[PDB]
């Protein structure tokens, strides 16, 4: 059986790969083409496009926040699991005022008006979510590596769900 | 009274996305043969065509004439 | 100076605490304890990042 | 949940946060969630008058390269190692989640084990700056904006139901 | 014996600085994934089970149990067991029970059993749980009215990896927010499942009445109501700050190599501080007596009971009051017991042989460090009330005195619980570590039927006087709306 | 070889509370013992399909509720 002989080309590979340190941990040393190249385009396309290109979207980003009155971690959508299981766990007080922001900002947007310029000058680019991501994403690479490590089989189209993974009933066209 | 308590969702919360995957692998491959076809027919393939007929004024051994 | 706020105190770049920009710094053993390996390069870089069979 | 998907993969270009974080690392760190300063009884940085007085930003405009679409966040779907890169809490960087569980960066000399990994709470960081930034609003009809009060008849009005 | 602790010598284990890498190799051997693998048939496919195919087996190597006492220089004691078997049972006990809460305080002995196997330092909750399962582990944590003790019984190749999981709850608990706000569920299944069984209700229902407000009475489990305030991670580190410490820890291995073992829990707490030991409020149970009459609407049964106070485990009325309760042993209706199951005690012949409607009646025996409860349970149908009562009182009027044969009867069937019960390894590692918890030594079972041998009837006489002079405690549950009054008890016994 | 425990490990105490190895009786036949080999009432072989958890089966009772709900509050279409 051919089927047999990959499961054991597999599981060598496999085996000779344990424990290799990933790409981005290990001290690289550029090749001199890129040296050369980080030296003469580098500098000047910085210069010339993307610096400029780049700090006109990025102010423009920092004012529009600004008129809105929200931070930029505010602008982050929950239909993102991580951004969801991350708001399950901010304290209070950061999610009392993140709701107000929020709020007033879509309400300023849907009237066509801006925060007053009195009210503008902060920082808008304070990661306040930063620790409460980086704990999400934890949760849930744990629960991938240790509960979804294989495409399970389980009885189609019953109890309002398809079968083939999500967790919420009539959640699919299919499952009405 | 007073606010909820924080608790985390018992998971995994993700899953059941294989058709969304399915048209992702789908659409870049015919995407990716579409663009060698292209690349060939309108680019390589000409140019390739003009050095052969360009290596024939070697003409060691250019295509017989009759050999019908 | 940015001994208040409107000195400018807690404002990258014009808070003499605060860095323009926060870098990670560079190690030279891994987290587990090993050394960290070391790789120097005489070709330029795989177009996709793609690893290469060992 | 509906049928999702996250990004969650090991990408042989774009690096971990771990290893490069996106945002502004300068966190400060408490020993209890109460200890952090009040946003809402924290004063502000003064109000100005112009918009090019208005201070300056935090964030790197140029975060992220390649190509592509341009765009500044601060967070990735990207999996972290297994031996995650210690972080210098000492000089304000964040340990949340895989390098703090993973890493050794919670150990003091002489505390209890049990006090050492509690100050290591996600609560008790929080982001320079964070009392003096935060806009804290009362109301989503700021000062000078329209509302009921302006728009409503005299009470001498006639009936308007009528037209 | 490099150190003598609370009247036992162990031999002091040295903390030492190994590498990370080094220890690695010595790891237990195991995997989560499985991603191809090396295909070979069943070779023994077509061997029916009849035939033996193993061959050349390596000769035994059987070595007499030997119980050895080690202690770490955190102050950790190590008390280990190796009967050869193939499954061992390694248990960590903490003297810190729910008789060391303060009225402030209530319930948070039971929040910490609830708070078992969460996240720690260096490992989350699901890691820790999925882990315990893929090994094939089982094993919890229980709060009793002195100690709470952590458990898993797995097998031997594992120890390694179990003794890490079990020292962690202790070590580096992270009582994280949000993971303990899930545990508030665990309280309302507790108090299902505690009076699911009837006789251990009764018998909370004794300790609180026995015990007024004090130790021994305190609530085991939590409220649901005003004790969930509290139910905080902050709240339950304070109180483990307060009581768990390595000098009032002891962990207990069963089927365990001893050096094994104390080289693993040594390397677990080298490098880490665990929590400094620190005075406590240690008061002794004030016996108040009393009586309880809780109905249970769907219950048409009467359960009695009636104890008195019983100095404990470290006195020396300790075994003669055991013999006391097999003498007076008792049974159920329910169970159809055949030869030497109790069947010539004196309540199975007394009471159940000529009260057909006795449901049950037997004798209980509690015993705690410093204090105890002693009496008779008695079971039967809600109408039969006072006679119930009055069959309990007129046994308790017979303590007296005691014939020959009941007493050589009653040491002979304790010896032989003894033996029986100490061969259960779970048994054995529960005994060892509340054991040394409350008194700091251990009794072995062999001396204890040395005890019992000594035993006379003027010793069952004068223990027996001195439980009939305490204040009885009384505790009916079910149907009470015909049980006599607690003046009526107390007045029978007050002859006594 | 035979199977002389159910599949499902208790995870329990088997000493009750307060008492000892000295003080529980016989644990192979007291009734309140928690490893008491059960009755052959009706003969042997039934312990191959016997509950032994103590508690009384509450039908319906909700264990698939990852944190979606209140307790008392009715998913309507699993929302
Ligand atoms: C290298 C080649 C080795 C050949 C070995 C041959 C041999 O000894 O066979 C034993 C060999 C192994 O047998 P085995 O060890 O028992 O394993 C059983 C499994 O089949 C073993 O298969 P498996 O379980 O390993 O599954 C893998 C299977 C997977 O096979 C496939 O997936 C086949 C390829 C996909 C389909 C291709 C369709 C192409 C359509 C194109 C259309 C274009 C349109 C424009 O692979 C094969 O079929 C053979 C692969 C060989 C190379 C290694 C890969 O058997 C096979 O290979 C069986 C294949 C089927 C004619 C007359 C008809 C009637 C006429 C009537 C009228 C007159
Ligand atoms: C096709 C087998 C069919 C067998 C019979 C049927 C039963 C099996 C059915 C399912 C077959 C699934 C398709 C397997 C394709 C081969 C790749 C593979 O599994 O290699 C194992 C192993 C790679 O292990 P791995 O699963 O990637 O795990 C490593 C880590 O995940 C991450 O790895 P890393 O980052 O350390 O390594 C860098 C990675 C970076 O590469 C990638 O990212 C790989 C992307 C996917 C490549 C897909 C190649 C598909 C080839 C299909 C050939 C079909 C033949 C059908 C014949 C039918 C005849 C009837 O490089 C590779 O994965 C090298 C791939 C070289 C493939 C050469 C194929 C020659 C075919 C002739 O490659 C080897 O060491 C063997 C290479 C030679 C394989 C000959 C077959
Ligand atoms: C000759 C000239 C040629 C010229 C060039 C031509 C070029 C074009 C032609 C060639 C095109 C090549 C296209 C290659 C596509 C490769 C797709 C791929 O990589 O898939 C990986 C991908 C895995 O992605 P993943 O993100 O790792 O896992 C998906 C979940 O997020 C995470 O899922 P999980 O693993 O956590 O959850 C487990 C669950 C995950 O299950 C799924 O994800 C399955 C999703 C099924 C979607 C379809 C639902 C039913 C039909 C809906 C209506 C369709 C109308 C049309 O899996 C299972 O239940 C496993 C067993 C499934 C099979 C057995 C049951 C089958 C029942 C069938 C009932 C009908 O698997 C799939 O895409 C599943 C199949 C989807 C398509 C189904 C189509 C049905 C018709
Ligand atoms: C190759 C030849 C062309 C294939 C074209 C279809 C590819 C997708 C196949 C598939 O099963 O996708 C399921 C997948 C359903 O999403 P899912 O949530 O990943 O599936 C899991 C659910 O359990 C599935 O439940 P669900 O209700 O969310 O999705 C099924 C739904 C999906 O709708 C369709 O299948 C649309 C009609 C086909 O089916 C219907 O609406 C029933 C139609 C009767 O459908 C899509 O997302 C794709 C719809 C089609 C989009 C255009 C594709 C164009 C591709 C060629 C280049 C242009
Ligand atoms: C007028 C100008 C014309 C220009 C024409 C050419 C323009 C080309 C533009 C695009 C390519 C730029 C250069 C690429 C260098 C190599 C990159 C590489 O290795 O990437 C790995 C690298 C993986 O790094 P990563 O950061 O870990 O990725 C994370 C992602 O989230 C991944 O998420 P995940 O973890 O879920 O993974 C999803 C999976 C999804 O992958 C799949 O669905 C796999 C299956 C489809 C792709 C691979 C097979 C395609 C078919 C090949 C031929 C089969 C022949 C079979 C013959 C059989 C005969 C029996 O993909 C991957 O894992 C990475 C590969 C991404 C797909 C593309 C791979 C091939 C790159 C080359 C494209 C074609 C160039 C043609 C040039 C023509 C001459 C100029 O990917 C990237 O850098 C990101 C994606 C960049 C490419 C996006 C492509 C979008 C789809 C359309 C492609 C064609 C567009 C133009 C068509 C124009 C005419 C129609
Ligand atoms: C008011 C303003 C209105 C503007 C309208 C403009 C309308 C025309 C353009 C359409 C797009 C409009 C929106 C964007 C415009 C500006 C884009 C920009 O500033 O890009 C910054 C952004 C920063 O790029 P980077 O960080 O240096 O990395 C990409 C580099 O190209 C290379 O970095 P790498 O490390 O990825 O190296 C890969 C490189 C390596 O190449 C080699 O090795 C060559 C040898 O590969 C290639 O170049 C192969 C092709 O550039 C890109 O995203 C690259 C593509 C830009 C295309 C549009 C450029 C327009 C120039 C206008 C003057």
């Amino acid at each position: 059986s051919f089927h047999r002989a990959f499961a054991r080309v597999v599981c060598n590979y496999n085996k000779s790969i344990e424990g290799s340190v990933p790409w981005y941990q290990v001290k690289r040393e550029k090749s001199p083409f890129q040296q050369v190249w980080d030296e003469v385009f580098t500098p000047i396309w910085f210069k010339l496009v993307k610096g400029p290109y780049e700090r006109w979207e990025y102010n423009a980003l920092v004012a529009r926040y600004r008129g809105m009155g929200i931070m930029a971690d505010d602008a982050m959508n929950d239909k993102d699991m991580i951004v969801e299981r991350a708001l399950d766990i901010i304290p209070e007080d950061i999610r009392i005022q993140r709701y107000r922001r929020m709020m007033r900002g879509a309400v300023l947007a849907g009237r066509k008006l801006h925060l007053p310029l009195e009210l503008q000058n902060y920082d808008p680019m304070v990661p306040y979510m930063a620790p409460y991501i980086e704990e999400a994403k934890f949760q849930m690479q744990e629960e991938q590596e240790l509960l979804a490590y294989h495409p399970w089989d389980r009885r189609l189209y019953t109890a309002g769900v398809s079968g083939f993974g999500e967790t919420s009933m009539h959640s699919t066209f299919l499952t009405m | 009274i007073g606010p909820p308590l924080r608790t985390a969702q018992i998971g995994p919360t993700v899953g059941g996305n294989g058709g969304r995957t399915f048209v992702l692998y789908l659409t870049t491959t015919i995407n990716v043969l579409i663009a060698f076809q292209v690349s060939w027919a309108c680019y390589l393939q000409p140019r390739w065509r003009s050095f052969r007929s360009d290596m024939l004024e070697k003409f060691p051994s250019l295509q017989p004439d009759m050999d019908e | 100076k940015a001994s208040t706020l409107a000195t400018g105190k807690g404002i990258p770049g014009i808070d003499p605490k605060l860095p323009t920009h926060t870098p990670p710094a560079s190690y030279d053993v891994l987290s587990s304890g090993k050394a960290r390996p070391v790789q120097v390069a005489k070709w330029p870089p795989m177009p996709g990042g793609v690893p290469l069979p060992k | 949940h509906r049928p999702t998907t996250v990004k969650m993969i090991d990408s042989w270009r774009t690096e971990p946060s771990s290893e490069k974080p996106m945002w502004y690392n300068r966190f400060d760190q408490v020993d209890h969630i109460s200890q952090h300063p009040d946003p809402e009884k924290t004063e502000k940085y003064p109000p100005v008058d112009d918009t090019r007085k208005l201070m300056k930003t935090r964030g790197d405009p140029h975060i992220m390269r390649g190509w592509g679409e341009y765009v500044y966040c601060h967070y990735e779907h990207l999996r972290e190692p297994v031996f995650p890169r210690k972080p210098d809490v000492a000089k304000g960087e964040l340990a949340a989640g895989a390098n703090v569980t993973r890493t050794d960066v919670w150990k003091r000399e002489g505390e209890p084990a049990i006090q050492s990994i509690a100050r290591f709470n996600p609560d008790n960081f929080r982001p320079v700056g964070y009392a003096e930034n935060i806009p804290c609003p009362d109301t989503c009809v700021p000062e000078g904006h329209l509302d009921f009060r302006h728009t409503r008849l005299p009470t001498w009005h006639a009936d308007r139901r009528p037209f | 014996g490099k150190s003598t602790i609370q009247g036992t010598s162990y031999n002091v284990v040295k903390f030492q600085q190994e590498d990370v890498s080094e220890v690695v190799k010595e790891v237990p051997h195991f995997q989560f994934y499985y991603i191809g693998g090396e295909h070979k048939d069943n070779k023994y496919r077509d061997v029916p089970l009849d035939i033996p195919v193993l061959t050349e087996a390596p000769p035994p190597q059987l070595k007499k149990p030997e119980m050895k006492f080690s202690v770490l220089e955190n102050g950790m004691r190590i008390v280990s067991v190796d009967k050869q078997g193939l499954t061992s049972n390694l248990g960590l006990f903490v003297h810190a029970g729910s008789r060391f809460e303060t009225p402030a305080e209530e319930g948070l002995s039971h929040m910490v059993e609830c708070v078992a196997f969460r996240s720690t330092a260096h490992l989350s909750h699901l890691r820790t749980i999925k882990t315990i399962e893929v090994l094939g582990m089982n094993g919890g944590c229980q709060a009793g009215r002195e100690h709470i003790m952590y458990n898993l019984e797995l097998l031997r190749e594992y120890m390694p990896v179990a003794s890490t999981l079990v020292v962690g709850n202790v070590l580096f608990p992270r009582l994280l927010p949000w993971e303990v706000n899930a545990c508030h569920k665990e309280i309302k299944k507790a108090h299902e499942r505690l009076k699911a069984d009837t006789d251990q209700y009764v018998s909370e229902l004794l300790h609180q009445t026995a015990y007024h407000n004090n130790t021994l009475g305190n609530a085991l489990l939590a409220n649901e109501g005003r004790a969930l305030e509290h139910f905080t991670g902050d709240n339950i580190r304070e109180f483990m700050m307060k009581h768990f410490s390595a000098e009032r820890s002891v962990f207990v291995g069963i089927n365990v190599d001893h050096d094994e073992l104390c080289k693993w829990l040594m390397r677990s707490f080298a490098e880490y501080v665990a929590i400094p030991n620190l005075p406590r409020d240690e008061a002794k149970p004030v016996y108040t007596g009393g009586y309880k009459l809780e109905e249970n609407a769907d219950m048409p049964v009467c359960n009695i009971a009636i104890g008195f106070e019983t100095e404990g485990w470290n006195s020396a009325d300790l075994v003669p009051v055991t013999v006391l309760q097999t003498l007076l042993g008792g049974g159920g209706s329910f169970s159809t017991g055949g030869p030497g199951k109790g069947m010539h005690s004196r309540l199975y012949l007394n009471v159940l042989n000529q009260n057909p409607n006795v449901e049950s009646c037997m004798a209980f025996n509690t015993q705690y460090s410093d204090s105890g409860l002693f009496g008779m349970y008695i079971t039967g149908f809600g109408q039969e009330a006072p006679r119930l009562v009055d069959i309990a009182l007129n046994e308790l009027r017979k303590l007296d005195s005691f014939t020959p044969d009941e007493v050589s009867r009653a040491k002979n069937t304790l010896k032989g619980n003894i033996f029986m019960n100490a061969e259960n390894s779970k048994v054995l590692m529960e005994d060892i570590g509340r054991q040394i918890i409350m008194s700091g030594k251990v009794v072995t079972p062999e001396e204890f039927a040395a005890r019992v041998d000594a035993v006379t009837e003027a010793d069952l006489k004068k223990v027996a006087a001195k439980l009939l002079r305490k204040n009885p405690t009384y505790v009916v549950y079910g149907d009470t709306k015909s049980a006599p009054h607690y003046e009526y008890v107390r007045t029978a016994l007050a002859s006594l | 070889p035979p199977i002389q425990k159910p599949l499902l490990p208790s995870g329990r105490a088997v000493l009750k509370h307060g008492r000892s190895m000295l003080c529980s009786g016989n644990l192979s036949y007291d009734v309140n013992s928690t490893i008491k080999a059960p009755e052959c009432k009706r003969g042997m072989g039934f312990t191959q399909f016997k509950r032994f958890t103590p508690v009384p089966i509450e039908s319906g009772v909700s264990v698939g509720n990852r944190g979606w709900f209140f307790p008392g509050v009715i998913p309507y279409q699993g929302h």
